[PDB]
C-alpha cells in the first residue's frame, strides 16, 4: 500500500490501520487505548491525524489513525495545525481531573502519560475547577491500586478481559465517574495480573514489590536475562 | 518525598537517596546523602525540587579536615524549619492520601463520589 | 450473606428465556431483584453473578451504569424529578424547592424514617405537561409547588 | 383539526378519550390489512424496495432512507437469524411523540414490527423501552398478548409459515442507550457504549447477526404505506421528505402538544395555528426545532418548512421536529447550564472529548451562571463546540451537546459576555517565589 | 548436541560502531555519592570481560543499533514500556534486527515409532492412596517460594480428599490428618475435592515439605490426627 504523511510517501501494509502503521515507519503519533497485543477500539481519540480525499485536498478531516486502514493511496498529515491543537486539546482534557502526584508516584519517569503530555507540548493549564477524586481499592500483595491517576483508556478492562480472560476486573460508573478495579477488596486472581503495571499507561496498578524498594527507572541498572 | 529529581538533575551525581514510606502512605527518604567535596554548588537540585525540600542556603563556612566528613547525611541536613519557603506543602498539593488528608481533602479537589451513587 | 428467593430466581429463568444469551438478562435481573428487596445489595451481583453465568465485574458494572439500578439503599418512595430544558422553562425548580421544604433533604438522600428518596432525572417524556414527577410507579404532570404536600401525604 | 386517514395515517384512529385502541377497535378501523396484504400477496424484497421507493426516511431524529437500511441486510442464506429492533428509548428532553404513539396505538406499532420483520426476515423482534413508560409498556404487552391470541404473533401467522416473536425489553434509565449500537448492547445485558461503524448493525448487530435498528414512529409510519400504497405516500405532500411527521411545540405556549403534519409545514403554522402562540406576558426570543441536541433558532427562522434539507441549512437540525419554545424571562446561559448538566451527565464515558470536556463546559457555565466567569471562558467553550464536532468523538452524543452551546453563542452572546467578571485566575502565591508574569 | 548456544548471543568482542552495550540509562545519577558512606574515593568502575555489556552507561543503546540484546526500552520522548515500539522493525512484530536466542534442534525427517505401552486404568486399591500433583504458580516453584512476597500469595498447606474417601476416613473439611511418608509422618487440613477421583489424595508439589518427587507415588496409614 502507498501512503502520504505530511508529503513523503511511504509504503505500508494495507492489512494494518494508520497508528502501526505510522509507528512502524517511525513516526510519532500520540496514543493511549491502542496497544499492539490487543487492538483499536478509539477510546482516547487522541491518535487523530489529518486525512485528505486526494493529492489536491487542502480541507480533510480528523480521523483516528488507530480506527482509519492504512489503504493504498491514503493522503494523511500528522503536523497539521488542527490535528496538534486537536491531540493537545485531548491531553489538556486528561489533564483535567489529573492529581498532582508525580513526584510520590511509582510510575515517574516510567509513565506513557507524561510522554504524551511532553510530546502534545501541553504544559499551561487553564483549567480552574475541582479535580474528581477515588478511593483506592486493595489489589493484593503485588498490584497497587491509585485510581486518581486513571484517564479512562480502557486498556485495563480490555488486556484483563479480552486478552487474559479474567474475571475479576471490570469497569463501573458512567460520565466522568468511571472506575476500574475489582468488584470489592482482594487479590487479583489472574495469573497474569502482573502485566497490568505495564498495559496502564499511567500509574495506577503499579508494583507493589518494587514500591517497597522503589527508585526511578533512570536509576536502574539493567541486564537482558532470562 | 524522596522523588530523586534532585540527583539525576545533579550534573556532578553527588546526591543519594532511597524512598522509604510511613504506614500511613507518606513518602520520605530512608537516607539522604550528599558528597559536598564533590558539589559545585550551582543549585540546580533546589531548582529540581517539587516540594522545596532541597534548599542552598546562605552559608559559606564548609571547611573539613577529612574528605570522608564532607559527606553530609540526613542527620547533618534536616533542618527544624521551612527556610526560604516558609509555606509551601506538597502533600496539600498531591492527590495521594497520608496521614491527616484523605481523598478530596487536597485543594481544587472534590470529594470522592462512589459509583454505587443514586445521583445520575 | 444473601440468597435468591425462589420467585426472583424463577423470573430471571424466564428472562434468559427470552434471548440466544443469558447476559442479555442481567438488566431485568437486577431489576426482578430490586423491585422485590428496594435496591440491589452488595451479594445480589454474586448471585445474579452465579445464576447467569457471567462475572459478578460485569453484573456490577451493568449495576452501576445504569442510574435507575441503585446500589445504595433507599426509602420506601422513590421520587424522581425532572430536571431537563422543557421542564427548566416551565419552573421545576419551584417543584424542587417544594420537595426540599417538604421532607428535609437533598437531592440523592433519603428522609429519617425511610419513606422518600428525592432524585433528580432525566426528561420523563412529558414535555407538553411540564413539570414532570415520577413518583415509584406513577407519574404527575402539571406539577404546582401548593401540589406537592397533597401529592406526597398519599405516599404511605 | 380534522383527522382523515388519506391525510393523518397514523392519529386518526385516536380516541376522544385518549384511551388506548385495542386489538377489536383497531382491526375495525382497518387494522392488519397493510400486513396482511404484505405477507399473503408480497415477497420480502418486494416489501423493502416498496418502502425504498416511498422515501420513508428514518424518525429517530436522522432521517436516513429506511428502505435503504432494510437492503443493506446481507443476501446471505447461512444468516437465517436475524432481528428488528424498536428504539422506544425517547430520551431526548422535549421528545413525546413515541409515548403518544404507544400509550394509545400499541397494535400500530405491533402491525409496523411484523411487516417490517417479514420485509426484513426477522425471526426476532425487541421494543427495546425506556424503564419510564409504564403505561406504554402495559399496553404494549397486552396489544402483543391480544395479537398473539389472534394469530399475528407467533408461529405460522396467517397461515404464511412466517414465525415471529416479539419482546419488550424494558430499559434502566439512560440517554445513552437510544444510540443503535449502544442500544444492541444494551440489549446484549451490557453496558450501553457505542460501537464504531463500519461494520454497521446490517451487517452485524445484536449478538453479531443482522440486525435493523428503527423507531417507534418509523414502524408506524410502515403498515400505512403498506395498505395504501406507494402512490398515496409519494402524493401526501410536495416536499422532497415524504409523509406526514408527528412535529409539535412546546414550552410555555399556549397550546403545547403534538400533531401529525405534512412534511414542509412552517414552524410558525406549528406555533401559531396549532400552538396558539406564546402564553400572555411572554415574548418569543428562540426555539429549538427537533430537540435538545438541536441548535437554537432566532425568531426570523421561525418562517422555514420543517424539512431536513431547509433546516440544515440555517444551522441547525430537524431531528424530531418537536420544537421547543424559549421565551424572554427565561436566561439563556441558565438553559444552556441544564441542557450541558444533562448532556454531561448522560456521558457513557467511552472517549475522552466528551466525557472529559463536557464537565468543563457545564463548570464554565455554572461560573457564567453566578457571575463568576473569567476571560477565556467563552473562547474555551467555542473550542469546545470545535472539538466535539462530528468525527471528533466517538458517537454523536456530544455533537448534539455542542450543538446548543455554539448556536446559543452565536446568538446570544451578550449574555454569556454578562457573566465575566473577575479576572482570570488559575494559581495562587507561593511565599518565595516569583511569579511568571507572562504577557 | 550444545552447538547452538554459541550463536545464542555474540561474545565478548561485539561492538556497536566500537563501543559497547550499556547496562544502566544515560540520564543514571548518584555515581559520586551511592556509595560515599563507606568510602569517599570512589572505587573502580566494575570491569565485565564475560560479556559486551559494560556496567556503565558508556555504551550504546540505540533502537538502531544492530544488534537483538536490548537491556531496556527508551526512546528519547517515549520513557514508557512504549519504547519497545521504537525498538521493533513493526509494532507488535519482531525485533529490528532479530529477536535473541537459536532453536537447538530442527524438525527431525522421520518420526518415532507408535507408543504400544498403553497402560491399564486406575485401581483404586484399599489401604494405599496415590498422590495426584497439585501445582501452584506461587509455591511449586523452589526459588520463588523462597522469596517473602509469595509467602502471603502461597496457599496454605493441604492435603485434598475425594468426599467419598473422606467419608470412607470420617473426616469433614479443615480437620487435620496425618500420613507417613519415608517415616515422615506429617500432618496438613482436610480440603475436600469434588473433581479429584476416588482412591487418590491431592498434594501440593513443590511445597515446603513436600517434593515434586511424590507426583504419582503412594501413601500410607493415612488417618485422622
Ligand atoms: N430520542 C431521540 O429521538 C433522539 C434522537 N437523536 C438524533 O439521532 C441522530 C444521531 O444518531 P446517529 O445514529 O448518530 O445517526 P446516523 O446518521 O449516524 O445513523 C442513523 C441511522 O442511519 C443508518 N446509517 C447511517 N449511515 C449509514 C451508512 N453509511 N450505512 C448504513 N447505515 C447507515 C444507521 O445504521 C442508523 O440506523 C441525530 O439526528 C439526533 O437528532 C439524538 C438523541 C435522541
Ligand atoms: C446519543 C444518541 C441518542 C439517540 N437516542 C435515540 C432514541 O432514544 N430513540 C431513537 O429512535 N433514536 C435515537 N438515536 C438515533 C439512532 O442512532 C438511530 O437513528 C435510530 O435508533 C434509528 O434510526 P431511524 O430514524 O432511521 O429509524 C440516538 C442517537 C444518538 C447519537
Ligand atoms: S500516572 Fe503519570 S502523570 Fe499521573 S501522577 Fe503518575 S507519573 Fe504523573
Ligand atoms: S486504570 Fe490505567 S489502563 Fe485502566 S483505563 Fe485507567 S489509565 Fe487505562
Ligand atoms: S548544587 Fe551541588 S548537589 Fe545541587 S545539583 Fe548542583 S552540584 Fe549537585
Ligand atoms: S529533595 Fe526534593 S527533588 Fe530531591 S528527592 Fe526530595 S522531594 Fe525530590
Ligand atoms: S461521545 Fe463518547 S463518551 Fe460521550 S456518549 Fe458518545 S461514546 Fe460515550
Ligand atoms: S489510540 Fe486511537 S483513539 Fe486511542
Ligand atoms: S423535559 Fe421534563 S418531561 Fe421532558
Amino acid at each position: 500500500a502507498t501512503i502520504h504523511v505530511d508529503g513523503k510517501e511511504y509504503e505500508v501494509n494495507g492489512a494494518d490501520n494508520l497508528l502501526e502503521a505510522c509507528l512502524s515507519l517511525g513516526l510519532d503519533i500520540p496514543y493511549f487505548c491502542w496497544h499492539p497485543a490487543l487492538g483499536s477500539v478509539g477510546a482516547c481519540r487522541q491518535c487523530a491525524v489529518k486525512q485528505y480525499q486526494n493529492a489536491e485536498d487542502t480541507r480533510g478531516r480528523l480521523v483516528m489513525s488507530c480506527m482509519t486502514p492504512a489503504s493504498d493511496g491514503t493522503f494523511i498529515s500528522i503536523d497539521d495545525e488542527e490535528a496538534k491543537q486537536f491531540r493537545e486539546s485531548v491531553v489538556e482534557w486528561l489533564m483535567t481531573n489529573h492529581p498532582h502526584d508525580c513526584p510520590v508516584c511509582e510510575e515517574g519517569g516510567n509513565c506513557h502519560l507524561q510522554d504524551m503530555t511532553v510530546m502534545t507540548g501541553h504544559s499551561f493549564r487553564r483549567y480552574r475547577f475541582t479535580k474528581r477524586t477515588h478511593r483506592n481499592q486493595d489489589l493484593g500483595p503485588f498490584i497497587s491500586h491509585e485510581m486518581n491517576r486513571c484517564i479512562a483508556c480502557y486498556r485495563c478492562v480490555r488486556y484483563y478481559k479480552d486478552y487474559a480472560d479474567g474475571t475479576d476486573l471490570g469497569v463501573y460508573g458512567a460520565h466522568d465517574n468511571v472506575y476500574f478495579g475489582r468488584p470489592e477488596d482482594g487479590t487479583l486472581e489472574s495469573e497474569f495480573s502482573g502485566n497490568l503495571v505495564e498495559i496502564c499507561p499511567t500509574g495506577v496498578f503499579t508494583d507493589k514489590t518494587h514500591s517497597e524498594r522503589y527508585n526511578r527507572k533512570w536509576d536502574m541498572q539493567f541486564a537482558p536475562s532470562i | 518525598v524522596a522523588c530523586n529529581l534532585c540527583a539525576v538533575a545533579c550534573p556532578v551525581g553527588c546526591i543519594s537517596l532511597q524512598k522509604a514510606e510511613t504506614k500511613d502512605g507518606r513518602w520520605y527518604p530512608e537516607f539522604f546523602r550528599i558528597n559536598f567535596s564533590r558539589c559545585i554548588f550551582c543549585g540546580l537540585c533546589e531548582e529540581a525540587c517539587p516540594t522545596t525540600a532541597i534548599q542552598l542556603t546562605p552559608d559559606f563556612e564548609m571547611g573539613e579536615y577529612k574528605r570522608q566528613d564532607l559527606v553530609y547525611e540526613k542527620e547533618d541536613l534536616l533542618i527544624s524549619g521551612p527556610g526560604k519557603y516558609p509555606e509551601y506543602n506538597f502533600y496539600r498539593m498531591a492527590g495521594m492520601a497520608i496521614d491527616g488528608k484523605d481523598k478530596g481533602e487536597a485543594e481544587n479537589e472534590a470529594k470522592p463520589i462512589d459509583v454505587k451513587s443514586l445521583l445520575p | 450473606a444473601f440468597e435468591l428467593s425462589a420467585a426472583e430466581r424463577e423470573a430471571i429463568e424466564h428472562e434468559m428465556h427470552h434471548y440466544e444469551d443469558p447476559r442479555a438478562a442481567s438488566i431485568e435481573a437486577l431489576k426482578i431483584v430490586q423491585k422485590q428487596r428496594g435496591w440491589v445489595p452488595d451479594g445480589a451481583i454474586h448471585a445474579i453473578a452465579d445464576v447467569l453465568g457471567i462475572p459478578a465485574s460485569d453484573v456490577e458494572g451493568v449495576a452501576t451504569f445504569y442510574s435507575q439500578i441503585f446500589r445504595q439503599p433507599v426509602g420506601r418512595h422513590v421520587i424522581r424529578y425532572c430536571d431537563s430544558v422543557v421542564c427548566h422553562i416551565n419552573g421545576y425548580q419551584g417543584i424542587q424547592a417544594a420537595l426540599e421544604k417538604k421532607l428535609n433533604i437533598k437531592p440523592g438522600q433519603t428522609t429519617f424514617d425511610g419513606r422518600f428518596t428525592l432524585l433528580p432525572t432525566c426528561c420523563l417524556g412529558n414535555c407538553d405537561k411540564g413539570p414532570n414527577m415520577m413518583i415509584d410507579e406513577d407519574t404527575h404532570a402539571h406539577l404546582t409547588p401548593e401540589a406537592i404536600p397533597e401529592l406526597l401525604e398519599r405516599y404511605k | 383539526i380534522i383527522r382523515t386517514p388519506e391525510t393523518h395515517p397514523l392519529t386518526w384512529r385516536l380516541r376522544d378519550d385518549k384511551q388506548p385502541v385495542w386489538l377489536d377497535e383497531y382491526r375495525s378501523k382497518n387494522g392488519y390489512e397493510g400486513a396482511r396484504k404484505a405477507l399473503t400477496g408480497l415477497s420480502p424484497d418486494e416489501i423493502v424496495n416498496q418502502v425504498k421507493d416511498a422515501g420513508l426516511k428514518g424518525r429517530g431524529g436522522a432521517g436516513f432512507s429506511t428502505g435503504l437500511k432494510w437492503s443493506l441486510m446481507p443476501k446471505d442464506e447461512s444468516m437465517n437469524i436475524r432481528y428488528l429492533l424498536c428504539n422506544a428509548d425517547e430520551m431526548e428532553p422535549g421528545t413525546y411523540k413515541d409515548r403518544l404513539l404507544m400509550e394509545q396505538l400499541p397494535h400500530l406499532l405491533v402491525e409496523g414490527m411484523l411487516i417490517s420483520a417479514f420485509a426484513l426476515k426477522a425471526y426476532r423482534g425487541y421494543i427495546f423501552l425506556r424503564g419510564e413508560y409504564i403505561e406504554a409498556a402495559v399496553n404494549l404487552r397486552r396489544a402483543i398478548a391480544e395479537a398473539t391470541e389472534a394469530g399475528l404473533l407467533g408461529k405460522n401467522i396467517m397461515g404464511t409459515g412466517f414465525d415471529f416473536e416479539l419482546f419488550v425489553h424494558t430499559g434502566a434509565g439512560r440517554y445513552i442507550c437510544g444510540e443503535e449500537t449502544a442500544l444492541i448492547n444494551s440489549l446484549e445485558g451490557r453496558r450501553a457504549n457505542p460501537r464504531s461503524k463500519p461494520p454497521f448493525p446490517a451487517t452485524s448487530g445484536a449478538w453479531g447477526k443482522p440486525t435493523c435498528v428503527n423507531n417507534v414512529e418509523t414502524l408506524c409510519n410502515v403498515p400505512a404505506i403498506l395498505a395504501n400504497g406507494v402512490e398515496w405516500y409519494q402524493n401526501i405532500s410536495k416536499s422532497k421528505d415524504a409523509g406526514t411527521k408527528l412535529m409539535g411545540f412546546s414550552g410555555r405556549v399556549k397550546n403545547p402538544g403534538l400533531w401529525e403534519l405534512p412534511f414542509g409545514t412552517t414552524a410558525r403554522e406549528i406555533l401559531e395555528d396549532y400552538a396558539g402562540g406564546m402564553r400572555d406576558g411572554l415574548k418569543f426570543k428562540a426555539w429549538q426545532p427537533g430537540g435538545a441536541g438541536t441548535d437554537f433558532l432566532t425568531e426570523a427562522h421561525l418562517d422555514l418548512p420543517m424539512e431536513f434539507e431547509s433546516i440544515g441549512k440555517a444551522g441547525s437540525r430537524l431531528g424530531t421536529a418537536l420544537a421547543m419554545a424559549v421565551d424572554h424571562e427565561i436566561n439563556m446561559v441558565s438553559l444552556v447550564r441544564n441542557l450541558e448538566e444533562f448532556f454531561a451527565r448522560e456521558s457513557c464515558g467511552w472517549c475522552t472529548p466528551c466525557r472529559d470536556g463536557l464537565p468543563w463546559s457545564v463548570k464554565i457555565l455554572r461560573a457564567l451562571e453566578r457571575g463568576e466567569g473569567q476571560p477565556g471562558d467563552i473562547e474555551t467553550l467555542e473550542q469546545l463546540c470545535r472539538f466535539l464536532g462530528p468525527g471528533k468523538t466517538f458517537c454523536a452524543h456530544a455533537p448534539g451537546a455542542v450543538e446548543p452551546l455554539q448556536s446559543a453563542i452565536k446568538y446570544f452572546r451578550e449574555e454569556f459576555e454578562a457573566g465575566i467578571k473577575q479576572p482570570f485566575s488559575n494559581t495562587h502565591l507561593i511565599n518565595g517565589i516569583q511569579p511568571n508574569l507572562l504577557k | 548436541e550444545l552447538a547452538g548456544i554459541k550463536d545464542a548471543a555474540p561474545d565478548a568482542t561485539f561492538r556497536i560502531r566500537g563501543q559497547k552495550l550499556a547496562r544502566e540509562p544515560h540520564r543514571y545519577s548518584g555515581r559520586t555519592a551511592m556509595r560515599a558512606n563507606i568510602s569517599v574515593h570512589e572505587p573502580r568502575q566494575p570491569q565485565d570481560i564475560d560479556t559486551m555489556f559494560t556496567f556503565s552507561m558508556e555504551g550504546n543503546n540505540q533502537p538502531t543499533a544492530h544488534r537483538s540484546q536490548v537491556p531496556f526500552a527508551w526512546a528519547p520522548g517515549w520513557n514508557s514500556p512504549q519504547a519497545w515500539n521504537k525498538f521493533q522493525d513493526e509494532v507488535g512484530g519482531k525485533l529490528r534486527f532479530g529477536d535473541p536466542g537459536v532453536r537447538l534442534f530442527e524438525t527431525s525427517e522421520n518420526g518415532l515409532d507408535y507408543f504400544t505401552s498403553v497402560p491399564a486404568r486406575f485401581q483404586p486399591q484399599d489401604g494405599k492412596w496415590r498422590i495426584a500433583p497439585y501445582y501452584h504458580l506461587f509455591g511449586s516453584d523452589e526459588l520463588s517460594q523462597r522469596a517473602p512476597v509469595f509467602q502471603s500469595r502461597m496457599p496454605q498447606p493441604y492435603i485434598k480428599l475425594n468426599p467419598a474417601d473422606a467419608a470412607k476416613l470420617g473426616v469433614n473439611a479443615g480437620t487435620r490428618v496425618s500420613f507417613s511418608y519415608d517415616g515422615n509422618t506429617v500432618t496438613l487440613p482436610v480440603e475436600i475435592a469434588e473433581g479429584l477421583t476416588a482412591g487418590q489424595v491431592g498434594l501440593p508439589m513443590g511445597m515446603s515439605g513436600i517434593a515434586p518427587v511424590l507426583a504419582g507415588a503412594h501413601l500410607e496409614d493415612l488417618k485422622e490426627a
